[PDB]
């Protein structure tokens, strides 16, 4: 079974089983087109494929661009096959992905990095078109080669940026994997410390903060507590402004909102 | 409203009430 995948110039170890056809899933290695995400049995097949394949980026629309860094919005109804391949690809690095086959109700936000051969996949997140639970991310992943460089954070940030622009608040779909939780804590703490740094008033509601960041109140409260910034007193709750933490908090690993060009689908 | 624990105590907090931002 699948231990490795060739992806562009990288050779990547898989963490988890993913349900590819047993035709493919009985091999040890799997050869992927880095641009259209077709999976193949051998180098020599991949090689002929790259000679035929016209794609140099993901389908859909490019809704963020800042130099070499893009995000594309791909509709799972319009690009059913690309989105499926991407879900299969992701299950190799997620313990549990809820859905693979049915990508129609999803939009896929594919972040890339451009070099002279094309726009290379850094990572993605999926979004329900219409979430009863107001989840603004279903699944998020940064590819192994790109992990721990700040990209996942840009992705998360970009999810809440779409939320601001839609005038919604959002949260990631429960349950969070452990790397997901570590990543969302770091993001949320940062959003909170940033907010308080710029805020000058003597009081705020959790709701105001939620309305401004598009972060969910329970996620805010939850982070305040992780930060031991929620205190109790008289018979009311106070927010403790930890300056040690704010100044702790002070490589182009940011999403710049003036580089978004988007209408909600 | 939302529930959690602080300094060994159960607490419950509003998300609409203004909370005193405080220092020491
Ligand atoms: C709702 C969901 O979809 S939950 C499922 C989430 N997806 C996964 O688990 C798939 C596998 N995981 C991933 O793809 C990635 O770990 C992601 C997307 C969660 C994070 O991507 P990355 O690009 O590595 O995150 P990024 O580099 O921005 O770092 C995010 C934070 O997590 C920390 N971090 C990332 N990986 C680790 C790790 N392996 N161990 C400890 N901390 C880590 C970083 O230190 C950083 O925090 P800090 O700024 O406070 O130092
Ligand atoms: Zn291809």
């Amino acid at each position: 079974m699948i231990k490795t995948i060739a992806f562009g110039r990288y050779e990547l170890d898989t963490w988890y089983h993913s349900p590819y056809p047993e035709e493919y899933a009985r091999l040890g290695r799997l050869y992927m087109c880095e641009f259209c995400l077709k999976y193949m049995k051998s180098q020599t097949i991949l090689r002929r494929h790259m000679a035929k394949c016209v794609w140099k980026h993901p389908p859909g629309d490019e809704i963020y661009r800042k130099g070499s860094i893009s995000v594309f919005e791909v509709d799972g109804k319009k690009n059913k096959i690309y989105c499926q391949n991407l879900c299969l690809l992701a299950k190799l690095f997620l313990d549990h992905k809820t859905l693979y086959y049915d990508v129609e109700p999803f939009l896929f936000y594919v972040m890339t990095e451009a070099d002279n051969t094309g726009c290379h996949l850094i990572g993605y997140f999926s979004k329900e078109k219409n979430s009863f639970l107001n989840y603004n991310v279903s699944c998020i992943l940064t590819m192994p080669q790109y992990m721990r460089q700040g990209y996942g954070k840009m992705l998360i940030d970009f999810s809440y940026l779409l939320s601001k622009v839609e005038e919604k608040v959002g949260s990631p779909e429960r349950p969070l994997s452990d790397l997901g939780l570590i990543s969302y804590r770091s993001y949320w703490k940062e959003v909170l410390l940033r907010y308080l740094h710029n805020f000058q008033g003597k009081e705020i509601s959790i709701k105001e903060i939620s309305q401004e960041t598009a972060v969910n109140p329970v996620d805010i409260v939850s982070t305040l507590q992780a930060l031991q910034m929620l205190k109790y007193w008289k018979g009311k709750h106070l927010v403790l402004k930890r300056q040690d933490l704010i100044d702790e908090w002070i490589s182009n690993k940011t999403m710049d909102p003036s580089c978004l060009k988007w209408t909600p689908p | 409203m939302v529930e959690i624990e602080i300094e060994g105590r159960l607490h419950r907090i509003s998300i609409f009430d203004p909370l005193e931002i405080i220092l020491e």
